[PDB]
């Protein structure tokens, strides 16, 4: 909508420090460093490659609108997260124990804090049975 | 006591469905059972042994249908482990699996026939043997290896076929007159196929000495060209086994998976919109890194890794160089 | 509408000429067609089936000549994509291709014969089968692999031939008297060849027990030495497949090609003469780097790369070392 | 003179027990001896040669039992080298080894029979041949290689068995009437097995032309699928040989062993309790490093090594970076 | 004109003695010549063709002895290139080579016989064929590959032999009564060997259905175990070819050779004695580096190289670290 | 001719700073740096190996004359550029699209400026049809 | 016993400088450096992995008590030291010569001093026959 | 003889700066640096390994006497130099051209000076025929 488009343009300008309508690696790196997270050159190049759907190495507002227009339904991330969890699930039946989740998830990848693990448990351990099933979690993830 | 029942049920599911270790032994036993059926059925085709063969096969069919029914029930009961197969609808979907419906169909067919259907009996034995694959893994592996060596297999086939037709025609010319074996060209083709394959029944063989000379010269090559596909596929299978064995060691799917889950959750979890942007871009990055950890999954990545560090090394020393440049002015 | 016509024509050229993906299916169909001809022709050699075989073969020949004519015309029309095959002269040159002239020749021969030529029919079927290669790729690949293992194949052949003559002579000595199979040494040689190859017709086999003992001891070795070439070539083909599979990943022909094009253009594009010198030297450098990216194109280059960087490391630290030396005096 | 006697005894132990070099020749000789027995025993089954065969076999049995007794005694005397086999109890335990008890049993059996037992003689010849392995090394190696390629062997077996039954049934249908070879389905199965294996006795072969067509089409595939296991196992054995050959070069079991021995001794050898802690933790570290030097023992470790150094270099420059940062403020 | 004569003589020496490229064609021609003799000699054993065979073989023997004499003379004249074979004594030593003396012996034998010796003729043909190896390269290569896979070949042989005796004995038990093929155990052993080898003459085959069942079960394994050696040796040969192909690229024998020559000359070329010491120690170093460039000559050296640099890097940074430590105090 | 030989000698002397008639790596590197382009040690060694047709690692005026005496007709670079372009041509038929050329060629290898791409288009896109054929371009390159 | 437990707790506190009941890599590294031997990061991580039987990367007194409660009898180190010595024993019969031991053992692994080699000889070369057998040595090692 | 032994002991003392009768890597490196040529650590270790025929990593006068007591006859260096030259000889017949010798030998390995190449030619190109044979040269090398 008008409000959504205006907010998206404001965010893009926040990214687009120069104001020329073309975001480059330097601007994204600097703004996201100011956010707090320090990136790597390969990381910025990967973001550019994933977001550059034009063929010039820079992005404009229409591309950001098409990106953010993407919704949880059509990301087609189901099978990917499923295989990831099967790799996580030692048993392979499709259930993850609470203790194993607490030990592994918070101590690998993008490390998370105590509030993060608490909210994962809140929105995943609905039944509080320990052996958290993820298929329902990912189905509500898509929605 | 749901805990112990769940434990026993998951053990039964592991032993019945895709097993890993000693469970194979049980399946082997079942295989033997069905295998016995096959042999007995074959013996049931002999008039001499028809009586005793069928007498034993009746009891053995009772045994095998009882075993298969018990296994089917234990399976649809132990299917409760899988989340998809939970409750009435989940278990009904489980029974919807093609191998499960095939199992129940063969069961009810055996029950009906037990209470002429010999052809049906043989086909159902074949089907309960086929079910053991249950995934097409054999077919998929064979197809993968064949496709990998498609060009080599096709060149072997083409050269072997040219050798077959040429040798058979030349021996036919050398033997069309003085050998009743090679009456027509079809007989010569049959001979050539049966020799270059090295089957060599002996029903047809050259007798004229020019024919024997041609047969020798052309067999010395045709036998090798006809044995080539077996060697090619065997070497391909062994090389694939070695590749998989060395690939299964590093297991670099853990950290990318953890990063992907973290990023997906965070992306689910003016300045706020820019933050959500950063997050969705990082989600795309997580998808990309997971995918790039899926497909290559090979030793060549190591080289790539080195290359990365290679370039990295350059970069870092440049910074170091820059530093010392300042020291020149200070 | 030249755009859509060009698109359809390029698709037809891709499916007809060297295809990549699903187009093979079409060719497979064509193969079956010509394959059928072969079988029918063979059946046409049998007096019993001559009537029906030829009756069906007439219709099938009409079908195949129609298909081949339509394919030939569609091919010379879709050849317009290639720049060389453009216009009257370009398309005439296209038709000058050996397989194209062979195709038109077989077409007009089939038309003429349809309106005794059975030998011609068989030869033309063979030729339209051979055309499928169209490049010698099968022959070139087989020759490359055979040449690679030339020494191993030759040693296997030499040892197997010595084993053949020795075993045949010894069995001939053991059987020249008490076995009508081994009348002469030629019979014994035929036996030895037919057994060590494992064809084993059964027309000749030793019967005297000393002969059987010698045959056993020598077959146990000769069969392996005669099967060696098949295993050697199969392993060679599989190893070559693996090498090509791992080589096709890095694809380091892009940047050298871009550099070569840029350098060639610039070289085409007192001090001016020195600049043109520098440019032609750089053009030679572009040629050299392109060539060195052509031939090796192997994993060993990676090692070489490391070595370069290795030396680079050394050199770099030397400069760094020099730097700190200055800091000693400052 | 215990020194020279010990030297001679250790040489005899090396030549008798697991040998390394030229000692194999001696064993080869012994093999030939027992091998001769086998052949003679077979000749003793022929009525024509029974007289002479048994006449020679009596002397040869005297010779072989004398040789085996002398070897057994020299062995239990040269066993004194091994610490476990020292003194009365040690040598009695040595004789307790399964192959030693088998040796003495076969010796006393040969002595008794010499002073109808032909089946016993054949079995004991088999046993004294089997003893040569003495370890199961052949069985263990074959089992390892088979297990490594279990999936490929099983898919080859499954596809070959499906091809066998299908081709047998189809040829049986094509030949059940016009060929006395294929009276029943068992005959057709026997034919299919004997042809797809390429044995091809010639007792049964298709004669009706539709039967021959089906046999050709299905043999062209079944022979390859039946030869696949041999190629797979051969390639597996060769690849394993290459892997072992390249693994046996670095020999990185020396330094970890020395560290383990040092740590074990030291751990055997307020603040004192903390020191003993540190020592037992270091002993656990020694155990861990020894184990990690045992299992992997592969070229992949090299990659891991690089990775380690890789991270190391990173860390190192960080310190260097920190250093130059201080130089900014100084 | 010694220059042109020397050039022509060295070309002739290259074409006759160990050739590299197109010269092989000439040898191939010679091979064909001698090959023809073989065939003709075989044809000379047939009473029917004795007349014409010997008539052609007389002229062909004249031709071949003339060719071999001319080649021998041209060879002992082109041997002047090699320094060892220079002058009267050098050329006499050249003629002392075993293949040269064999060549002259076969020449004078052919001349004598031409002016019953059929066995001599066959043996001399064999010898002039064998001379082509001239080094034992075939035998040496086969022996190397067999020794490399000695354990795998021996386990295959042992398991195949156990399978052979077991299957033959069981089929003999199943068939000793109702099949005249298996009269004795020797007949059953002959059958088992001829089937597990897949030769399958058809002279003996089981007929009782229990016998056929046992034969099927045991052949399904024995054929694979008997084909294993061929696959093992083929894979070994192919892997060795690949190893040699990748090893022949780096060619690191140039610089060590130059260093060795320099050091040897210098070592040939109070303080003077110490200098000569340093020089002889450096000569020992040159010997060591040359030897270490001879034996390993493998890709593993690359890993070793990295390790060296690995340690080097450590050392280098240590020095750098030391440097910055001084900067702390300055 | 006399003028061509004199100019070639002048260029060689420009390269041959020392004036001893033997150009080494140092002089070529320094002069080409003065031109603006910075080389590498491997690059200089490759030039030396490609231009040293004598066997001493240095060059003299006769070698330079034989080099520049070369003509575009005899470079024998046809097949090489053909295979290079086939590697470039994804389709493989023998035609390159203008957009693909603009994206790729200017962003790889020896990077080129806008005037450079303009002149490539001028002397290659004779018909202005986008799908530039290169066989004619290389044939006129040789001439 | 009470005395043993008290001494073990004293040793753990010596290791546990912080006093929070959780020993980390820093404390162990610092205390062992104060002892005299300098470790490596991989070495400290290996100790942590071998001693962490809980799943949090740190250790508490009960784990140390269970560790030190281990005796020479149940370490099951027999076969390991046996294979190590067979690797040492070139002959493979099971006897090690005194000269070979002196040359190798003191010049590899954790280097030992002259007193160390003297005590190995004292407690291993009981018979003083040179060829030190190790099976008895390791049997008394277990006891 | 007495004079030879005295000179060998003088040379060893020149090497043995310490005077303890045990030459180590440091002393050899320092003295042979004073001679002018710089070694590497691997080079010194290789000398130690080749010269250490005792088993302690250091050398004494008897070892040096046994070494220098070696004569050109018994070094058994024939086959080694032969194979080296065959590697050098592209043709493989056993003759080396003067131009190839001059280009290769002086530009690889332990580089030699002009006087060195002159003396090689003097004592190798006895006939002055260019294609220097080396079998005679190595036979006189052994003598
Ligand atoms: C699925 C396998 C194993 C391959 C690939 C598919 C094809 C059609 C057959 C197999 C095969 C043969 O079984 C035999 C030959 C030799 C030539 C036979 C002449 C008609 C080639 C050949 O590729
Ligand atoms: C093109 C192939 C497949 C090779 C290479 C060329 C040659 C002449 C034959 C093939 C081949 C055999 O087919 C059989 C043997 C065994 C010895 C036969 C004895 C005469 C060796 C042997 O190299
Ligand atoms: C121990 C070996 C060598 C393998 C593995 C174990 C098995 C049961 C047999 C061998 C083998 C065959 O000998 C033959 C085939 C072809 C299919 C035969 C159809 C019944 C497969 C097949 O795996
Ligand atoms: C030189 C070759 C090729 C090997 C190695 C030496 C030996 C004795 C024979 C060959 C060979 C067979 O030819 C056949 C088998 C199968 C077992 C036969 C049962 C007696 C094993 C087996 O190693």
């Amino acid at each position: 909508t008008e409000e959504q488009i205006a907010e998206f343009k404001e965010a893009f300008s926040l990214f687009d420090k120069d104001g020329d309508g073309t975001i480059t690696t330097k601007e994204l790196g600097t703004v996201m460093r100011s956010l707090g997270q320090n990136p790597t050159e390969a990381e910025l190049q990967d973001m550019i490659n994933e977001v550059d759907a034009d063929g010039n190495g820079t992005i404009d507002f229409p591309e950001f609108l098409t990106m953010m227009a993407r919704k949880m339904k059509d990301t087609d991330s189901e099978e990917e997260i499923r295989e990831a969890f099967r790799v996580f699930d030692k048993d392979g039946n499709g259930y993850i124990s609470a203790a194993e989740l607490r030990h592994v998830m918070t101590n690998l990848g993008e490390k998370l804090t105590d509030e993060e693990v608490d909210e994962m448990i809140r929105e995943a351990d609905i039944d509080g049975d320990g052996q958290v099933n993820y298929e329902e979690f990912v189905q509500m993830m898509t929605a | 006591r749901n805990a112990f029942y769940r434990k026993l049920q998951n053990f039964l599911y592991n032993v019945l469905e895709r097993p890993r270790g000693w469970a194979f032994i049980y399946h082997a036993y079942v295989f033997l059972l069905v295998a016995s059926c096959l042999v007995l059925s074959v013996f049931s085709t002999i008039k001499e042994y028809e009586k005793s063969s069928e007498g034993a096969l009746y009891i053995l069919e009772i045994v095998t249908i009882v075993v298969f029914g018990v296994e089917y029930f234990v399976r649809i009961w132990a299917a409760g482990c899988c989340c998809r197969y939970r409750g009435w609808r989940g278990r009904l979907k489980f029974a919807r699996k093609p191998f499960c419906v095939i199992d129940i169909m063969v069961l009810i067919a055996s029950i009906a026939v037990l209470a002429s259907a010999l052809r049906s009996l043989r086909f159902l034995q074949i089907l309960r043997m086929i079910r053991m694959d249950r995934r097409g893994g054999t077919w998929k592996l064979l197809g993968s290896v064949v496709y990998a060596h498609s060009k080599e297999l096709v060149t072997a086939w083409y050269i072997g076929f040219l050798c077959l037709i040429l040798a058979s025609f030349l021996v036919y010319l050398a033997e069309k007159g003085e050998n009743d074996h090679f009456d027509t060209y079809a007989d010569a083709l049959w001979w050539g196929l049966i020799t270059l394959t090295t089957i060599g029944y002996g029903d047809k063989y050259p007798q004229t000495w020019n024919g024997r000379l041609l047969a020798a010269t052309f067999t010395l090559i045709g036998v090798s060209f006809f044995a080539l596909p077996a060697g090619i596929l065997g070497s391909g299978f062994a090389l694939k086994v070695q590749e998989q064995h060395r690939q299964k060691h590093f297991e670099k799917r853990r950290n990318p998976a953890a990063g992907l889950i973290q990023s997906a959750w965070r992306f689910y979890a003016g300045l706020k919109v820019s933050i959500r942007a950063v997050c969705v871009m990082r989600f795309l990055v997580s998808k990309r890194k997971f995918k790039e950890s899926l497909r290559p999954y090979d030793v060549m990545d190591v080289i790539e890794q080195y290359s990365a560090g290679h370039l990295d090394m350059l970069s870092r020393i440049k910074s170091l160089q820059s530093r010392v440049d300042q020291i020149v002015g200070r």
